[PDB]
RNA sequence: AAAUAAGGCCUACUUCACAAAGCGCCUUCCCCCGUAAAUGAUAUCAUCUCAACUUAGAUACCCACACCCAAGAACAGGGUU
RNA sequence: UAGGGUUUACGACCUCGAUGUUGGAUCAGGACAUCCCGAUGGUGCAGCCGCUAUUAAAGGUUCGUUUGUUCAACGAUUAAAG
RNA sequence: GUUCCUUAAAUAGGGACCUGUAUGAAUGGCUCCACGAGGGUUCAGCUGUCUCUUACUUUUAACCAGUGAAAUUGACCUGCCC
């Protein structure tokens, strides 16, 4: 009863007929596979099929850094350092080269986009390739392994210290100093938090999506 | 125009007039929904040299579409709304036919247009694109043209306006490289340097200069159709389409030399729901398109 | 991504690529009509004050959807006929190069792991 | 380019314009009537819409309390707001603010308007009263409607 | 950059006399049913607006006289009355703010 | 299949957000006069023609007050059920 | 014997009560004594690689290390860096 | 310049040759402790300088109201090709 973030449309004006057709196609596609619900920071294992590889069946494991897109576009990057080499694959849940979407864990890590893992040391990226699933507490609050993440030296690539990103996960005490924190906070915009016009409501849209999903499931 | 209608109406006649207008439009549409029942003129078979009438759909949005080979292919959306014929004119260089599209309110229009659209059924439309058709196919005015007119595996051209960027500069209008940022520019970063030569005290007509970009009709040739819908009357064309979202677009048969003699399997005049024709499924698919719900692909 | 003057990180068993040097080896020229290199493309690489051909095996920029994205400009050496210089590649190699079969056959046979 | 762009630039930046809008909203909540340019008028009306929505969400809600404490600089209008403009419109949904127009300013000639919450104790404004129903066209339309009804 | 030849009087006249620059005549002036001060469409009247502004100013002055110092803003509604007129039985707790004035021919 | 120059787009990728842009994706179609050959005379041989005659020898966009805008500096244009 | 004013000068004919001096940046207009995409004849043309003469300018004509210098040396490209 | 490096290219930088024929000694010849907004190179990190630029705020620009200059002008009814 959480609704995948792929159905919720964007604020962009258009014809609801397009969104309805997209939702119908997404439901018809999900009717075949399973596509379980997962959040950011959860380990996943998608078994795709490639035309050239050791066997037509392919496999890969990683953590969902983020997820966006609408309609048939449900992208999600999977991070998994193997053999001491960073690798990232952008998979889409609505592809024809999909067979099984196994979920290993269900976490949130506060931050809704773990894009700073690229700058983090390899310790928080390497994981076992043949790990078993971990399911517990059906229909209950999803656990959140609230833990900080140490960062590499100052040379970064996205300036994660600024407040515009809003991470609340990086351990700035063990990396940044007072002057760095001050220079980062200098670019603060308290008016964005109080801007009640940028919020995109979805109550009625969520209810309509749930009604359509129920109607499609019951017919 | 003159004085707008909503000026001398009290707080009780506005909704009544709105409901009356809606009911009249719906009744006219329902009465015109039967083309074959009324005199449809003699229908001729397919010939080597002969074209057919096009459609005027609405560009909703865009969505992807994967083929059986496992490759991404962008596809557009085209909603065929009503789309009726207005009149017919014989010999110009060839026969012509007018077609409409969306249903625009009949209050902000010219008296001549209102009279012309009152002489015929249906309400006044938005645009009126004239198609150069041959003397063979000749459909009577007032007949509908749904999305079933076209079929998959066919190249259909589209033309419409473009997202006008207003009077733009030089780089965005023609792609000029401009000038560097330093070494040693001081006020030259996006301006056009030299015009053309020196002795010539004129300016070559048509020279690239700042102007109004976009906001013009541009046709695209070579666009394959993947899937079509009959319920909502939607047409899914490959590749992008000029014009912003919810914008009327003119669609008709292609014109390339390799795609000219292949309308044998297509309806020469136009699709007729009333039949004596065997209705089509909910949506016709293509031979190289992953159907929605089919099992996962496998290159084994 | 891998254009001219780009600190390339070699990953091969060749002594030229494994041995250290006081200057990071970077690309030389892109064997393409455009000034942009992608996967499965030959490029010259300066190693130990000497010129030698190479092969792009993964870039840092985001490629198509069903493809990986490495964090370091991985590059593999190659000779004229190629005929790869190295003998073992522990790092993974994208499966996009398997569609060649003819241009870089020995490189695939020597490849160990795959994404 | 400004295709589908909202929020018209007013002050010397986002902070300046949002502060001006907050001051206008506070002045309106204090007096229920302000003469401001059309742009600022409609912006403050759109802001007061969401302000009243938040006030209606609830008083015990920490989010609404923080929003009221922020958008109100005087800090004395929060109770009046919560206890007057939320219960009074407990039946409405989105029928707040009544925008009109002012001829022009006697100084630099600027398009000004007026906005106020409905049900205020202040005198009423000269709203555009539609034509009476006892006119010629209205009588003709009424007769046509009566004939259509009797047709059944 | 500098003028090479002064513009002739004919050119100046043709430049400062075309319809594009002349003031475009408007036809959006109706007659206000109240006080007949020729109002404009989609715009409020003039004398009625001035009367409303004066009434609002007087009401605000009375409120200030009754409220006293600044920083108050009570959490109770308001009800305006006039000479006589017993307070409405419905609005008994609402603070009444008035002084001396007769109800005009346009206030409820 | 890739680029060149031109015509388009934000649904997937990015700068980012109620947009726009590319690194991201779709399309681009007609022969060009320079030669080689039947048949015969001035020159009943032979011979391609600055002698008579035959061979490789246009398709596309178009022409019925007042609020919002993907249209626009104004002007102008599209919608206002 | 015919064509050139693109190099070096040669003459000072209005322009010293002012025509602002080379390269390098955006933009290129035109001419073919044509580097390449189109078609032919010959050849020291068994084929590619070559050479020569005619038409075709609708198009293309790279990335860099130095010396301020167009020019001047060098590394790798594509059919060509006129 | 020769001469060996420093790079993929070195008239950029530096190790030695007098042949500088017009260097050469308080018109001072040579090294050196610290130093130079002095003039020329460079190793590991750095940024839109470019490869190919894009989005936002302001300055700023346009319209509606006010005032309000200067350089300049023989008169202009002011096109193009040879
Ligand atoms: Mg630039
Ligand atoms: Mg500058
Ligand atoms: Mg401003
Ligand atoms: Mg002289
Ligand atoms: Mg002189
Ligand atoms: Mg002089
Ligand atoms: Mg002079
Ligand atoms: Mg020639
Ligand atoms: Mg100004
Ligand atoms: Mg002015
Ligand atoms: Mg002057
Ligand atoms: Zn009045």
């Amino acid at each position: 009863r959480f609704l995948s973030p792929e159905f919720i449309p964007r604020r962009g004006r258009t014809d609801p007929l397009k969104f309805q057709i997209e939702r119908k196609d997404m439901l018809e596609r999900r009717k075949v596979l399973h596509i379980p619900e997962f959040y950011v920071g959860s380990i996943l294992r998608v078994t795709t099929a490639d035309p050239y590889a050791s066997g037509k069946i392919s496999q890969f494991l990683g953590i969902c850094i983020q997820r966006s897109g609408r309609g048939l576009g449900a992208t999600f990057i999977l991070r998994n350092v193997i053999e001491g080499q960073g690798v990232e694959i952008c998979f889409e849940l609505y592809n024809p080269r999909v067979q099984e979407i196994q979920v290993v864990k269900l976490e949130k890590r506060l931050d809704d986009s773990l894009l700073y893992l690229r700058d983090a040391l390899p310790e928080y990226s390497t994981f076992d390739v043949n790990m078993k699933p971990v399911v517990q507490e059906p229909n209950q609050k999803v656990p959140v392994n609230e833990l900080k993440v140490k960062m590499k030296p100052k040379p970064w690539s996205k300036r994660w210290e600024r407040p515009n990103f809003n991470i609340k996960g990086i351990r700035f005490d063990l990396c940044l100093t007072e002057q760095q924190m001050k220079e980062a906070q200098k670019w603060n915009q308290p008016w964005l938090e109080f801007d009640m016009m940028r919020e995109y409501d979805t109550s009625k849209i969520e209810a309509a999506i749930w009604k359509e999903i129920e109607a499609s499931k019951r017919s | 125009s003159g004085t707008w209608w909503d000026e001398h109406l009290s707080e009780e006649n506005v909704p009544f007039i709105k409901q009356l207008v809606s009911d009249e439009d719906k009744a006219q549409l329902a009465s015109k929904l039967c083309p074959l029942k009324d005199e449809p003129w003699p229908i001729h078979p397919w010939e080597p040299g002969s074209f057919r009438v096009g459609l005027i759909a609405l560009k909703l949005g865009m969505m992807p579409l994967w083929t059986k080979d496992g490759q991404k292919h962008v596809v557009t959306l085209l909603q065929v709304q009503d789309c009726h014929v207005l009149k017919y004119t014989s010999k110009g260089k060839m026969a012509t036919l007018s077609v409409g599209g969306k249903t625009v309110s009949r209050f902000r229009k010219a008296t001549s247009i209102l009279e012309f659209y009152r002489e015929l059924g249906l309400p006044p439309k938005q645009t009126v694109k004239i198609f150069n058709i041959t003397d063979n196919a000749a459909i009577k005015p007032g007949t509908p043209l749904y999305a079933a007119h076209f079929r998959p595996g066919q190249y259909v051209d589209v033309t419409a306006k473009t997202i006008g960027k207003g009077f733009q500069g030089v780089m965005k209008r023609w792609g000029f490289k401009g000038q560097p940022a330093t070494h040693g520019q001081t006020k030259t970063h996006r301006r056009p340097g030299a015009v053309a030569t020196g002795d010539i005290g004129r300016v070559w007509p048509g020279t690239k200069m700042p102007g109004k970009m976009g906001n013009i009709y541009r046709t695209e040739y070579g666009l394959k159709v993947w899937r079509i819908n009959t319920k909502h009357n939607i047409i899914y064309v490959n590749g992008s389409v000029p014009g912003h979202k919810n914008c009327l677009v003119k669609v008709k048969d292609s014109k390339l030399p390799a795609y000219k003699d292949l309308g044998k399997n297509l309806p020469f005049p136009t699709y007729f729901p009333d039949g004596d024709e065997e209705e089509l499924p909910e949506d016709l698919y293509d031979e190289n398109v992953c159907q929605p719900g089919a099992p996962s692909i496998t290159f084994a | 991504a891998i254009q001219k003057m780009t600190r390339v990180r070699v990953v091969d068993n060749s002594a030229l690529g494994n041995s250290p040097y006081h200057r990071a080896p970077r690309c030389i020229h892109v064997y393409k009509k455009n000034g942009v290199g992608k996967v499965g493309d030959q490029i010259l690489l300066a190693i130990k004050g000497q010129k030698k051909k190479a092969l792009i095996v993964g870039h840092c920029m985001p490629g198509p959807r069903m493809t990986p994205r490495f964090d370091s400009n991985n590059v593999v050496l190659i000779e004229d006929n190629g005929n790869p210089v190295g003998t073992r590649i522990k790092t993974p190699i994208p499966t996009s190069l398997r569609k060649r079969e003819g241009e870089y056959s020995k490189v695939l046979a020597i490849a160990q792991n795959f994404v | 380019i400004s295709h589908g762009r909202v929020f018209r630039r007013m002050g010397l930046g986002p902070e300046s314009r949002i502060h001006l809008l907050r001051n206008l909203l506070t002045g309106l909540v204090r007096h229920e009537r302000i003469e401001a340019p059309w742009a600022r008028v409609d912006e403050m009306r759109g802001y007061a819409e969401k302000l009243i929505d938040y006030g209606k969400l609830g008083d015990t809600n920490e989010r609404a309390m923080r929003m009221a404490d922020f958008w109100l600089t005087e800090k004395d209008l929060i109770p009046k707001l919560f206890q007057v403009l939320a219960p009074r419109y407990k039946d409405q949904t989105g029928g707040y603010t009544r925008m009109l127009q002012i001829p022009n300013r006697s100084l630099d000639r600027a398009k000004m308007a007026v906005i106020e919450y409905k049900g205020n104790c202040l005198p009423p404004l000269p709203l555009p009263r539609r034509d009476s129903h006892l006119t010629l066209l209205n009588q003709l339309l009424q007769g046509l409607r009566q004939d259509l009804r009797q047709s059944q | 950059a500098a003028p090479k030849n002064r513009r002739t009087i004919e050119v100046n006249r043709c430049r400062r006399r075309n319809p594009q620059k002349l003031i475009k005549v408007k036809n959006n002036i109706d007659v206000c049913p109240e006080c007949g001060h020729l109002k404009q469409k989609h715009v409020l009247c003039a004398y009625c607006y001035e009367k409303v502004c004066k009434e609002t100013a007087e009401i605000r002055r009375q409120i200030g006289k009754q409220e006293g110092g600044p920083f108050k803003a009570p959490t109770i509604e308001t009800v305006v009355l006039y000479t006589g007129e017993t307070p409405s039985e419905q609005d008994q707790g609402k603070r009444i703010i008035e002084r001396d004035r007769k109800r005009p021919s346009w206030f409820t």
